[PDB]
RNA sequence: ACACGUGCGCGAGUCGGGGGCUACGAAAGCCGCCGUGGCGCAAUGAAGGUGAAGGCCGGCGCCGCCGGCCGAGGUGGGAUCC
RNA sequence: GGCGCGCCGGGCCCGGGUCUUCCCGGAGUCGGGUUGCUUGGGAAUGCAGCCCAAAGCGGGUGGUAAACUCCAUCUAAGGCU
RNA sequence: CAGUAACGGCGAGUGAACAGGGAAGAGCCCAGCGCCGAAUCCCCGCCCCGCGGCGGGGCGCGGGAAAUGUGGCGUACGGAAG
C-alpha cells in the first residue's frame, strides 16, 4: 500500500532525500503571503490520518507562525512587582505554535471548522503547519452521518477553546497519576471544586 | 496570637472562599428530581429491571477490601464465551460488557459463568413481533406473570461459607504461627544476597 | 440564641468586656501562628514540643491500603464468634473447638492482651503476636494462618 | 427531650433569608481625607445630586450595608440523633392518655 | 509438617488456581510483521542513514564501540535506545562486511 | 476549626451527616448485607517492624521443658457499707 | 404532541461456532538535554520554547537519579457520545 | 480518604490521589493493512406527489468532485478471506 511507504519516508526526515525536499519547500514557503489556501495537503498520508478525505468542502491552508518564545508585553522591560514577575526575555506561551497555527486559520474563516493540523516544515524563523478545515454547510459534509458532528453549534471554533489535538496537548488532561491538576473538565474545573466549601444544610 | 494550652491548627480559609462556598438547600429538591427522573425511567422501560442490567461478581482490589465483592462494571470477553453468550446480544437482552476485564483465577472465571446461566434461566424474552410468536422468545404465560425487578438484578451478598466444630489435631496444635511468620519475613527478604552469594561460591 | 450570650450584657458598658487601657486593637500578635520562634517561642515550647524542624524518612506516595492491619485482642476475641457457641464448645464433653476467623470480622491481627477463658479455640487469622500464640497455645488450641 | 427536639427539628423547615453582598457596596466612595472638618467616613464622590459627600460605606451610614450581613450559609438546620427523636414519641404519646 | 497459606513470605498471598488464555490482541502492538519489515527494508536503501548515524557508523569501524554507545545517547537521548541503536548500526554493518570481501 | 465546662440520648460502641425508600411538607417517618466511612476500642519506632501479668508445686540440693490447681498486683490514706 | 395491531411505498437480503492459512496501526511525534512557567509531585507532576531527535519481541507507565535483569499493566502522537 | 501522603526562608502557609460507599451508566467511528470494473459524492436542467426543517422517485453518451483515494467490509475487545 502506497500510504506507508510514504508514511516511513517522512520518518527520514534526516535523509539526503529529505534535507531537499524540507528545504527547497521551507524557501517556497516564505516567499507566498503568511496565510494562504493550499490546493490540496502537501501530505495526503499525514491529513489521512488527522480525518481529510479529498472530497467537495474540506479546506486545506498553509499558515506560518513566526518562531520561538512569547516575551512578556511590557513597556522598557518594566514589569511593576515583586523580583519573581520580573521576568520578560525567557517567558513560555502556554500553548504550542501549532493550536497558534490553528486559531489564525480559524479566525480568518469563520464560516469553516477547524478538524485538525500537521507540520510541512520549521525555519529559525517560521514553522509552517497545514490547517485543515471542514465546511459545516457543504451538502457532501452536511448529508454524511459520520462527518455531520462538526456541522452542530457546539463545535463553533475548535481551535479557539483547544478542541483540536494540539489545542488539547497544553491543557495537561489525559489519565492516571500524571494528570490529577485536570480530574474533572479542565485544570480550572479541577481548581474550581477542590477551592469549595461544601457548607451542607445540616451538619 | 496563641493564648494557652490548645490545638495548634491551620484554617483553610487565606483565599476569596465566600465568592466559591456550595449551598445546599438544592439537596431536597434534588432528590425529588433525581426521583421523578428515575420513577419516569422505570415507567418507560416497562417490564425490564429499573436498575437495569446485571452486574458481575467482583474482588475489590488493594488488600483493605480484597475479602468482599462488589458489583463491577460489566461481564468479561471470556465469562460471555464459557456462558455461550455472543458480545453484542448480551447488552441488548440487559448483560453488561466491558471488554476491559481481565481473568486472572477461574473460581472468580467460574463464579460469573453459574451467575450467567441464572439470569439466562430467569430472562423473560418478549417478541419483537408480538402477534406472532418466534423461537428465542419465552413462552405465552412467562410474559403474563412478567413484573419489574426493583433491587440491583441477582443482588451480591458477600458469604462466607459454614466451617464445623473440629477436634484439634496434634500436627495443627504444634504448628508455630509467630515464628512461621518471623521466619517467611527474613526469607522474602535476605533472599536476593543468599542468592548473590551461593552463586559467588 | 443570642439572648443566652455574653454581648447581652455588656450592652452599656463602653470597651465591651476588651479592656479600656490595652484597647481591643485588630491583629496585635499578629495573623494566625506568627512568630512560632520570635514573639510566640515560648507559648510553640510549652504546650507544642517538636513542632519546628524535620524528622525521618519521606515516603511519596504513600497509600492507606498497604500499611491496612487492624488488630482484635484475645480479650474481645468471643465477642466476634455468638454466645450459642461458647456454651455449646464448653457443654459439650467432644473437645471439638469453634474456628473464630478473625479475618471475617474484620481484623488481620490477634494481639494477646486479654485472659482467654480456658476453652480450646482455632484461630483462622492472618498475623499473629507472639503472646497471643503463647496464650491460645497455653489454653489448648491453634494458630491457623490464613491469606 | 419533647422540648428540645421540637426546637431544632422546628428549626429544619426553616427558608434562607440574606441580605445581598452589592447592598451597601454599590457607590464609588472614598474618605475625603484627615482635614476638611469632616469625620473621615467614605464620603460619596463629586456630583451636582443630594448623595455628592454624604457617607456611603458603614452600618451607622443612611443607606450604606449592615454590621455583618445576613448569610445563606447560616447554619439554618439542626440534626437531631435518630434515638432522641422516639423517645420524644415516646413521651409524646404516653403524656396524651393521661 | 503443615505450611499454611500466609499473606506474608518468598510464596504469598491466597490459595487461587491461574486459568492461560490467549493475550488480549493490542499487547503484541509494535511487533515486526514481514510486510512492514520490507517497507523499511525498502525506504532505508532508498534515503540512506541519517549525518548522526555516519559519525556513529565511522567510529564503530576503530572499533570505538562505547565512544559510539556514549555518542548516540547524547543524540537519541537514553542509554537504552541508543545500545538498540548500536546493535542496528553493527548488524548492517557486519551486513556490510559479508558484501566487502564478497 | 479547636479546647474546656454543662444538658440530653445510646453506650464498646456510636453517628446517616451522603444516598435511597414512601397546603403545612424543602418537613417528618423509615433502611442495617445502605455502618462504606468517621472518630473510639492500642500503643510505639525515622523505618523495616513489633505490639500490653504471673507465682509456686511434681516429673526430667538444679535444667529448657512434660505437667499441676490457682490466679489482673502490693502498700498507706480513704467518703460510704459490714 | 405522545405509541402498537393491519393496507402499504421505496431501501436493505445481512447471522453464528470451530478448524485453517493471511493481516495488524497514526513521527519533527514520543523520548532526551536545557530554559521558563506551573504543580502536593519531591535528581524536574504538568505545559511550552529551542537543540538533538528514535524504536518495532517495540513503545509508555510502574511517584528517589542511574546500569543490568526479571514481572505486571495499558497501546501515545486521529475522531465522536 | 483528608487537612492525610507531599510541598514550604520545612517559616507563614499550601495540599492532592487510589481504594471504598453512591447518583447516573452507553457505547463507539476512522486512517493505516487489505478486497470489490469509484462500487462513491455535490450541483444544474425536465416532470411528478409534494415539503413555513427542500425532501423521496423518475430523467438525460448533462457538467463537476475523485486513483495526490470516494463508498462498502473492517479498528486492538482482534480482523478479513476460503
Amino acid at each position: 500500500g502506497a500510504y506507508k511507504y510514504i508514511q516511513e519516508l517522512w520518518r527520514k526526515k534526516q535523509s539526503d532525500v529529505m534535507r531537499f525536499l524540507l528545504r527547497v519547500r521551507c524557501w517556497q514557503y516564505r516567499q507566498l503571503s503568511a496565510l494562504h489556501r493550499a490546493p490540496r495537503p502537501t501530505r495526503p498520508d499525514k491529513a489521512r490520518r488527522l480525518g481529510y478525505k479529498a472530497k467537495q468542502g474540506y479546506v486545506i491552508y498553509r499558515i506560518r507562525v513566526r518562531r520561538g518564545g512569547r516575551k512578556r508585553p511590557v513597556p522598557k522591560g518594566a514589569t511593576y512587582g515583586k523580583p519573581v514577575h520580573h521576568g520578560v526575555n525567557q517567558l513560555k506561551f502556554a500553548r504550542s505554535l501549532q493550536s497558534v497555527a490553528e486559531e489564525r486559520a480559524g479566525r480568518h474563516c469563520g464560516a469553516l471548522r477547524v478538524l485538525n493540523s500537521y507540520w510541512v516544515g520549521e525555519d529559525s524563523t517560521y514553522k509552517f503547519f497545514e490547517v485543515i478545515l471542514i465546511d459545516p454547510f457543504h451538502k457532501a459534509i452536511r448529508r454524511n452521518p459520520d462527518t455531520q458532528w462538526i456541522t452542530k453549534p457546539v463545535h463553533k471554533h475548535r481551535e479557539m477553546r483547544g478542541l483540536t489535538s494540539a489545542g488539547r496537548k497544553s491543557r495537561g488532561l489525559g489519565k492516571g497519576h500524571k494528570f490529577h491538576h485536570t480530574i474533572g473538565g479542565s485544570r480550572r474545573a479541577a481548581w474550581r471544586r477542590r477551592n469549595t466549601l461544601q457548607l451542607h444544610r445540616y451538619r | 496570637a496563641p493564648s494557652r494550652n490548645g490545638m495548634i491548627l491551620k484554617p483553610h480559609f487565606h483565599k476569596d472562599w465566600q465568592r466559591r462556598v456550595a449551598t445546599w438547600f438544592n439537596q431536597p429538591a434534588r432528590k425529588i428530581r433525581r426521583r421523578k427522573a428515575r420513577q419516569a425511567r422505570a415507567r418507560r422501560i416497562a417490564p425490564r429491571p429499573a436498575a437495569g442490567p446485571i452486574r458481575p461478581i467482583v474482588r475489590c482490589p488493594t488488600v483493605r477490601y480484597h475479602t468482599k465483592v462488589r458489583a463491577g462494571r460489566g461481564f468479561s470477553l471470556e465469562e460471555l464465551r464459557v456462558a455461550g453468550i455472543h458480545k453484542k446480544v448480551a447488552r441488548t437482552i440487559g448483560i453488561s460488557v466491558d471488554p476491559r476485564r481481565r481473568n486472572k483465577s477461574t473460581e472468580s472465571l467460574q463464579a460469573n459463568v453459574q451467575r450467567l446461566k441464572e439470569y439466562r434461566s430467569k430472562l423473560v424474552l418478549f417478541p419483537r413481533k408480538p402477534s406472532a410468536p418466534k423461537k428465542g422468545d419465552s413462552s405465552a404465560e412467562e410474559l403474563k406473570l412478567a413484573t419489574q425487578l426493583t433491587g440491583p438484578v441477582m443482588p451480591i451478598r458477600n458469604v462466607f461459607k459454614k466451617e464445623k466444630a473440629r477436634v484439634i489435631t496434634e500436627e495443627e496444635k504444634n504448628f508455630k504461627a509467630f515464628a512461621s511468620l518471623r521466619m517467611a519475613r527474613a526469607n522474602a527478604r535476605l533472599f536476593g544476597i543468599r542468592a548473590k552469594r551461593a552463586k559467588e561460591a | 440564641p443570642s439572648r443566652l450570650r455574653k454581648t447581652r450584657k455588656l450592652r452599656g458598658h463602653v470597651s465591651h468586656g476588651h479592656g479600656r487601657i490595652g484597647k481591643h486593637r485588630k491583629h496585635p500578635g499578629g495573623r494566625g501562628n506568627a512568630g512560632g520562634m520570635h514573639h510566640h517561642r515560648i507559648n510553640f515550647d510549652k504546650y507544642h514540643p517538636g513542632y519546628f524542624g524535620k524528622v525521618g524518612m519521606r515516603h511519596y506516595h504513600l497509600k492507606r491500603n498497604q500499611s491496612f492491619c487492624p488488630t482484635v485482642n484475645l480479650d474481645k476475641l468471643w465477642t466476634l464468634v455468638s454466645e450459642q457457641t461458647r456454651v455449646n464448645a464448653a457443654k459439650n464433653k467432644t473437645g471439638a473447638a469453634p474456628i473464630i476467623d478473625v479475618v471475617r470480622s474484620g481484623y488481620y491481627k490477634v494481639l494477646g492482651k486479654g485472659k482467654l477463658p480456658k476453652q480450646p479455640v482455632i484461630v483462622k487469622a492472618k498475623f499473629f503476636s507472639r503472646r497471643a500464640e503463647e496464650k491460645i497455645k497455653g489454653v489448648g488450641g491453634a494458630c491457623v494462618l490464613v491469606a | 427531650i419533647v422540648n428540645f427536639v421540637h426546637t431544632n427539628l422546628r428549626k429544619n423547615n426553616r427558608q434562607p433569608y440574606a441580605v445581598s453582598e452589592l447592598a451597601g457596596h454599590q457607590t464609588s466612595a472614598e474618605s475625603w481625607g484627615t482635614g476638611r472638618a469632616v469625620a473621615r467616613i467614605p464620603r460619596v464622590r463629586g456630583g451636582g445630586t443630594h448623595r455628592s459627600g454624604q457617607g456611603a460605606f458603614g452600618n451607622m451610614c443612611r443607606g450604606g450595608r449592615m454590621f455583618a450581613p445576613t448569610k445563606t450559609w447560616r447554619r439554618w438546620h439542626r440534626r437531631v440523633n435518630t434515638t432522641q427523636k422516639r423517645y420524644a414519641i415516646c413521651s409524646a404519646l404516653a403524656a396524651s392518655a393521661l | 509438617a503443615l505450611r499454611y497459606p500466609m499473606a506474608v513470605g518468598l510464596n504469598k498471598g491466597h490459595k487461587v488456581t491461574k486459568n492461560v488464555s490467549k493475550p488480549r490482541h493490542s499487547r503484541r502492538r509494535g511487533r515486526l510483521t514481514k510486510h512492514t519489515k520490507f517497507v523499511r527494508d525498502m525506504i532505508r536503501e532508498v534515503c540512506g542513514f541519517a549525518p548522526y548515524e555516519r559519525r556513529a557508523m565511522e567510529l564503530l569501524k576503530v572499533s570505538k564501540d562505547k565512544r559510539a554507545l556514549k555518542f548516540i545517547k547524547k543524540r537519541v537521548g537514553t542509554h537504552i535506545r541508543a545500545k538498540r541503536k548500536r546493535e542496528e548500526l553493527s548488524s548492517v554493518l557486519a551486513a556490510m562486511r559479508k558484501a566487502a570481501a564478497k
